[PDB]
């Protein structure tokens, strides 16, 4: 079983500013990595697949990177909707299709 | 003629000499050769054929595409004399999308498995005509060994799976004769998820080296009683794993019992066999994907489990080029059984993408008591040229 | 593609629940229909899908024996049975399309994410 | 069936009637025909078998490119009934980048080379399967005849060698016996680089005409006593020699029991055999280079070595069209053992730059008691049309 | 295995049934068929194989150019069963531009001519090795029957001829034993030039109905005496003529004993055989040019000079359709034995100047005691869509 792991687990940022979300593998899952958001009281909408295609209706601003055993999702510029918790989950090969604990987004003071 | 039975010694073995290789993808860039996967070498009385599941098309066609997909209506079972490359000449024995074959000293049974996944049936044809059928048991793709049965007295014996391929519940041994299926009986012992087996006499029963998809990087063992039909299992003992993925030899650990927990997940088809208290076995040289293949000796690693002394090593892939499944096969000598493999070649996507198609070629090693050099004997086509 | 789910519930422990998701016709052809939790501030966990096409289904390891996914085409209307269930068991339940559409029995799956999730059911297993 | 023992005297020979030709390379212009080197002729009982080392591709391929190589892993030991070309159905008997072969009245033996230049192996396969294997024991391209071995009363020889190209290499003669190496002898007697033996049964024994690479334009002889493993060897006598390169006829020499040292280095594979005290022998027409093709008879040429008095010149290949290795095998007749030899026709680079492939085809005569005439059977492919 | 000796009776003939048709021109648009002409059938105790002279090319080649030459190095007798096309697996089975072959009831003699036009080489081969050899005895294109042998106790027969065909001094029949040349006798009685005999069993002895290039348009007749090898000779009386070119049939004559002298030059090998009095023969529809294939009885055409009495009149091939070379060969029954022909179906240069090579399809017949309707079955090429 794959354990994904994300840092920081809480990252605080001022609107407007580049935020970058670590995800880390416990073994190699190639590019077969996806990223989430998750908005309080929502279904989690998918953002990246293949750790860096931007998927339907995601806007230019959130970029993914990354091979292996290490990714980011970097958000170039923080709107007001992109406060939020992103989970990573790779997709390699076999089951458990696992998750990240995922890191929450959070507006500096 | 008179029904195998494998009842000679096993022979010396030193280690692996150089047997046969059919260099199908350098031949496909320049003439109608068949695409294949899962491949396999089996030998009559008096000649080894080479096997594999065709995908129902030549490479150079515009059905080659997407090629990479395990089971559609259109897979056939291949047979040639082994060396002969699978050109349009060949006969498609039966339809199939997983099987085995084997010859019982007076004719070859073939074991065919397709249809739909939640509904296969296995065609079992005897002397060249179908003899029996089973339907799927667990209605989750019948699959079988993808390699030879093994035949004592015409009695063959076939592992098959259906399911995730649990235990008691999804494998079960068929005991045919004449491609009549006369028993089955359930797996029995410890043995957990036991699929793709690579079978030997091993006389008086029969022995099986499998690929467990979900606990275990070391491999499962089936002893099989040809006289009265009881199956034991349990694991290869080890600690140099076998499957891969695995864990680098530094950090692997293996049971005699159990499946080991490491890497467990996903696998590949392989073999070992026991030389006393030793085992013989192959693997891809890397630990994650099939990349190369090695062969070893590990002392006392048929009976020790924190054994990892490894001696006689021989590359047969080099660690930069792809390997693929192998298998076990057994020929008899003049006064003693001997163990050959074979290494499927893979080539195409989805890792090379220059290439729309998925086949493989083969390279195949027999034992020797004498001595042996080193080499390395890749597949060797060159994609970049005949590019899509 | 849209997920349509039941509506909330309240169980008691040792009982089953059978949560309910109704796609946009055809959906069941095109996409793995997956089953997904979350234990209110935990994390996301994958339970199983049935895959298009042959309609199999496969669970992970922790659910196998407590789980059960099954999908009707006509109403296109998937299901997922949890039984045995603890008190642990209290999350949101989502379905999901998972792009995968072929179980290989050699190679694995490919392309196990998910584009499109229902609206989440709340499960509470509670005595009260 | 019996052993073939050979012990039929050798039948009266006027000189060489045309037994077949293989055409491959026009056959290759429209085509899937193999790329081949090192070709050579063997019979069973029944039949006539050609053989060649394949390149691992078909000519009109992408990986055609480059096979100028002499040792690649892809190298394999084609095997075809004589006169049907190396087509995609042809078998791959074994894998080898130099081999031998010979049928001893039961079955085929095939000794077949591959790996690393530093490390090769010989494997011995026979009656279809691996029966034992030698690794290289001077580290310096392990390597054999390139032409038939030769049984009698089923212990078949094969004569091999290891070490310098142009130097004092380690040539052993190997006895086996259904496929089993039953004793090794080293080379004795005055011969001092001895390479790609031709070799004949000459009852009770065998004798071998070989390639002298370092010393000899004139050929080394080896006689080997397949009763006792004893051997002795030699140089054919005859002033006019038989290697390329060598001197022109009026002023070259000759020894028998030594080297000639006249343009010694650098050698081709050819044959001789003995005729009473005459010599019947074959060679390039050309002194310097591999063109053209001629035998005759010197009188007295196996034991004069002063004598160049040649008579029954034939050419085979004209002087202008290209040539390559030759060697004898034998034929069993009614009353008699024939000799008959074959020339690889060999076309490409390095010395063709129409082309990037090396191939060759074949021609073949048989000793005849009755008349002949004249010809000339060249390869007969026009580059300058399947020029790339 | 016993020798052939055709001591059964000649089935009652009716006429003839269509046999066999190979269909290579069209095949060769989409495949690698062999460049051929002068085909043949001769059948062994169990089948029928087609012969024919090779080009050293297959038809889609850059080698098939200027195929139109009869002489060339390259020229080798292919080889197959009956309606198996020449493709690349073809067996070559002697080097030959001009041939022959038969089976005697125990193995193939096949007579293989090849060399220099004024130096020729006849190799005889039988059971796959060269047993003899005849040079050109008079240095001017030694040439053979284009088609069968013929056999009785072993002793084989050959028609053979050099210089322009003249009586003793040119024309020999051959009698061969296991490929043995052990008698030869010059050619005897009244026919004059004789080339290209269509042979066929006649026990005890052989009947060969043959071609005359430069006096007759009637066919020239030679009795063979196996016993004492005797030759008498003649020719065929029917006033409806079977050569071509020819007079038309109200102005056409013949001679029982000398060629008639009506457009006596020039030829095509053809075929006739007695039925009593009456003779079964079959000819070129056009006069003076290869075109359509009939075949009819002429009633006392055997005995009587001045019969022009046809019945049983069969079209093989339409008046507009190409033909070519035709000959007889003999089939056993159960009590009796059959006369079956052959039509070479010549396409392409120079007739033809769609295309660039010279080749042959063939259609084979087989004499019924039973019914038989209508047709016609030419080549069936379109040389405007495969055009050059
Ligand atoms: C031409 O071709 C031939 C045939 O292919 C080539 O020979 C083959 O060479 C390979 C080299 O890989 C050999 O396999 C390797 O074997 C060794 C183990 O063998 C050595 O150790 C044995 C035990 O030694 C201990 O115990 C003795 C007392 O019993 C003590 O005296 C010692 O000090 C030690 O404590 C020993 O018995 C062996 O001796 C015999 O063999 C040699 C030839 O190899 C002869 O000279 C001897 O006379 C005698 O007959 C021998 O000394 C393994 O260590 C190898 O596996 C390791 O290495 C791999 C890479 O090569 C690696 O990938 C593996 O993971 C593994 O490495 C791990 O383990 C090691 C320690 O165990 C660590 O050092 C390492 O870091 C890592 O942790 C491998 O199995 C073949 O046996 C040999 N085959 C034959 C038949 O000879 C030949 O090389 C070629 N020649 C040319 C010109 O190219
Ligand atoms: C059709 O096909 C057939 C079969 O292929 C052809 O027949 C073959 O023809 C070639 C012709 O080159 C012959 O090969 C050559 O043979 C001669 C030797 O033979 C001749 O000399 C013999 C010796 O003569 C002396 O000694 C005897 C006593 O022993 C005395 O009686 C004499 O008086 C002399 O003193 C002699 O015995 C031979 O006679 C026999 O053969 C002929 C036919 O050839 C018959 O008429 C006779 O009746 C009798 O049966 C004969 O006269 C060799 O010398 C040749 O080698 C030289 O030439 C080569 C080129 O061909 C060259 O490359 C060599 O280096 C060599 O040349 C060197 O030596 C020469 C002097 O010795 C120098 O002049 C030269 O400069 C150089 O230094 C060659 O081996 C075949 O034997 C013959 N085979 C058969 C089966 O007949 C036929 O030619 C073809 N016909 C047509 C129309 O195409
Ligand atoms: C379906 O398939 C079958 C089998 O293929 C076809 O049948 C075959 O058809 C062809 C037609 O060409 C026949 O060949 C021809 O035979 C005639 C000779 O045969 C006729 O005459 C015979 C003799 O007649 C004289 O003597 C009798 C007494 O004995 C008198 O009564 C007469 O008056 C005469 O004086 C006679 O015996 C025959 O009878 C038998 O056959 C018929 C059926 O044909 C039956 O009714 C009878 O019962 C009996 O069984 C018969 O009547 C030849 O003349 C033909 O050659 C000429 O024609 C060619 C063109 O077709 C031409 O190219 C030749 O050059 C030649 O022409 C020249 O000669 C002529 C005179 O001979 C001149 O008139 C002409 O101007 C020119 O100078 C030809 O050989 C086959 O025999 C017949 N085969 C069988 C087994 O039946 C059938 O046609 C097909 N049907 C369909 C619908 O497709
Ligand atoms: C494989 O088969 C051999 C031969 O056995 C015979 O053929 C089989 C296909 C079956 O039809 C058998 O029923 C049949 O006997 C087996 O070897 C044989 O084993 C048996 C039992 O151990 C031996 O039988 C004994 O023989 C003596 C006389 O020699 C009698 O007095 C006894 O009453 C008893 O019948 C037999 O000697 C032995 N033969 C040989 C040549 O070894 C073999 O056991 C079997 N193995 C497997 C794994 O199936
Ligand atoms: C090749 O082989 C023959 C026959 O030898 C036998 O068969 C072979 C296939 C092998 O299996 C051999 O191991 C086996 O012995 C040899 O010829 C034979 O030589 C022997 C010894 O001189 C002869 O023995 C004599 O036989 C007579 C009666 O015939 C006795 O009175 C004598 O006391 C003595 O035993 C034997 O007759 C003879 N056979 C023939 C057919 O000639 C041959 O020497 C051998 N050659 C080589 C080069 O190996
Ligand atoms: C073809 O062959 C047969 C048999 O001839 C023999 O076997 C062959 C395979 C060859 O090896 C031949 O060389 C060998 O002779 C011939 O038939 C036989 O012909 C002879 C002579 O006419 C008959 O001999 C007579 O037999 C009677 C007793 O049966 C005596 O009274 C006579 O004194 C005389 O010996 C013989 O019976 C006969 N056999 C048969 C079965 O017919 C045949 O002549 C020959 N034909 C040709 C054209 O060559
Ligand atoms: C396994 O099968 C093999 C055969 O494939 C068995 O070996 C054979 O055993 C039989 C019976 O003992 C032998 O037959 C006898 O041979 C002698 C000598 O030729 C003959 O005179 C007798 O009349 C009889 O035919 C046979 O030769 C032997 N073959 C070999 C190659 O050894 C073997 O016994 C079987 N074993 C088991 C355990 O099933
Ligand atoms: C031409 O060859 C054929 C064979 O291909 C000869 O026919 C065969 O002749 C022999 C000897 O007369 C017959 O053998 C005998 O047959 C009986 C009954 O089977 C048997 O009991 C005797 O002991 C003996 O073997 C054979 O049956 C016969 N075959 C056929 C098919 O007729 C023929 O005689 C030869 N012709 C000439 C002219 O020699
Ligand atoms: C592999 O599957 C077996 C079989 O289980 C049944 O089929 C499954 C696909 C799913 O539908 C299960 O709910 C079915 O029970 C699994 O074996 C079961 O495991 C549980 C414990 O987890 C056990 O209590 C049940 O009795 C087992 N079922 C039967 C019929 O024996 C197994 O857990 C799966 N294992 C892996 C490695 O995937
Ligand atoms: C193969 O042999 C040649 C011939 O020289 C002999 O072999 C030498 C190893 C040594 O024993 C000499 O005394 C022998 O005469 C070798 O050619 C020599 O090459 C070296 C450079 O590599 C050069 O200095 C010498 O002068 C060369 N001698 C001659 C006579 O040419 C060659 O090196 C040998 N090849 C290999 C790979 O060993
Ligand atoms: C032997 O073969 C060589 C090589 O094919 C011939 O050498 C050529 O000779 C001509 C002049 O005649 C030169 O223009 C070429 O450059 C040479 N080629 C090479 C590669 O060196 C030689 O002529 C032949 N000799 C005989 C006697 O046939
Ligand atoms: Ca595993
Ligand atoms: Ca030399
Ligand atoms: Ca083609
Ligand atoms: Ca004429």
């Amino acid at each position: 079983e794959i354990v994904m792991t994300q840092s920081p687990a809480t990252l605080s940022v001022s609107p407007g500013a580049r935020a970058t979300l670590f995800c880390r593998a416990s073994r190699s899952v190639s590019d077969n990595l996806a990223w989430y958001q998750q908005k309080p009281g929502q279904a989690p909408r998918l953002l990246i697949f293949g750790a860096s295609t931007r998927a339907t209706g995601v806007p230019a601003r959130f970029s993914g990177s990354g091979s292996g055993t290490q990714f980011t999702l970097t958000i170039s510029s923080l709107q007001s909707e992109d406060f939020a918790v992103y989970y990573c989950q790779h997709y390699n090969i076999w089951p458990p299709w696992t998750f990240g604990q995922g890191t929450k987004v959070e507006i500096k003071r | 003629a008179e029904y195998r039975n494998w009842s000679k010694p096993q022979c010396g073995i030193t280690g692996f000499a150089p047997f046969s290789k059919d260099n199908s993808i350098r031949l496909s860039a320049g003439g109608d050769i068949w695409v294949t996967r899962e491949p396999y070498v089996s030998c009559d009385l008096d000649k080894c054929y080479q096997f594999a599941l065709g995908q129902g098309t030549t490479l150079n066609n515009v059905h080659s595409n997407n090629t990479v997909r395990d089971r559609t209506p259109y897979r056939t079972l291949l047979m040639n004399e082994l060396g002969v490359p699978f050109h349009l000449g060949t006969k498609q024995v039966c339809i199939a999308w997983s099987s085995s074959s084997c010859h019982d000293g007076k004719a070859w049974l073939h074991v065919c498995i397709t249809g739909d996944d939640k509904n296969a049936t296995a065609s079992f044809i005897y002397n060249g005509r179908l003899v029996d059928s089973v339907v799927s048991w667990s209605n989750d793709i019948l699959r079988t060994q993808e390699s030879e049965c093994v035949c004592i007295n015409g009695t063959c014996t076939v592992v098959m799976t259906d399911g995730n391929a649990t235990g008691k519940a999804d494998t079960k041994i068929l005991f045919i004769e004449e491609g009549k299926i006369v028993h089955t009986s359930k797996l029995s012992g410890s043995a957990q998820h036991v699929e793709e087996c690579s079978c030997y006499p091993r006389y008086p029963g029969v022995r099986c080296v499998c690929r467990d998809n979900w606990k275990g990087s070391n491999r499962p063992i089936i002893d099989i009683n040809i006289k009265d039909h009881s199956i034991v299992s349990s694991y290869v003992c080890s600690g140099l794993v076998g499957d891969t993925p695995r864990k680098s030899d530094s950090s692997s650990s293996s049971h005699c019992l159990n499946p080991n927990n490491e890497e467990g997940g996903h696998g590949v088809k392989g073999w070992a066999f026991d030389d006393g208290n030793d085992v013989w076995m192959g693997r891809t040289i890397n630990e994650t994907s099939r990349l190369g293949y090695e062969t070893f000796k590990v002392v006392e690693g048929w009976s020790n489990p924190k054994s990892k002394l490894q001696i006689n090593r021989q590359v047969i892939v080099d660690r930069g080029d792809r390997s693929g499944y192998s298998g076990i096969f057994s020929v008899e000598g003049k006064s003693c059984i001997n163990r050959c493999f074979y290494v499927e070649l893979i080539r195409g996507r989805k890792e090379e993408t220059e290439v729309l198609w998925t086949s493989n070629s083969i390279v195949v090693f027999c034992g020797t008591s004498g001595t042996y050099g080193t080499g390395s004997w890749p597949d060797g086509a060159d994609l970049n040229l005949m590019h899509t | 593609v849209q997920l349509v789910q039941s509506g909330a519930e309240v169980k008691r422990p040792g009982s089953s629940v059978r949560v309910s998701c109704k796609a946009s016709e055809g959906t069941f052809n095109k996409y793995t229909l997956t089953w997904v939790r979350q234990a209110p501030g935990q994390g996301l966990e994958w339970m199983g899908g049935i895959i298009p096409i042959s309609g199999i289904a496969n669970y992970a390891q922790k659910f196998q024996g407590r789980v059960a996914i099954t999908a009707d085409e006509s109403t296109t209307t998937a299901y997922m049975e949890l039984s045995s269930l603890r008190s642990e068991d209290s999350a949101v339940y989502y379905c999901a399309t998972a792009v995968s559409d072929y179980f290989n029995r050699d190679l694995g799956w490919e392309d196990y994410y998910f584009p499109f999730w229902g609206q989440g059911t709340l499960v509470t297993v509670a005595s009260a």
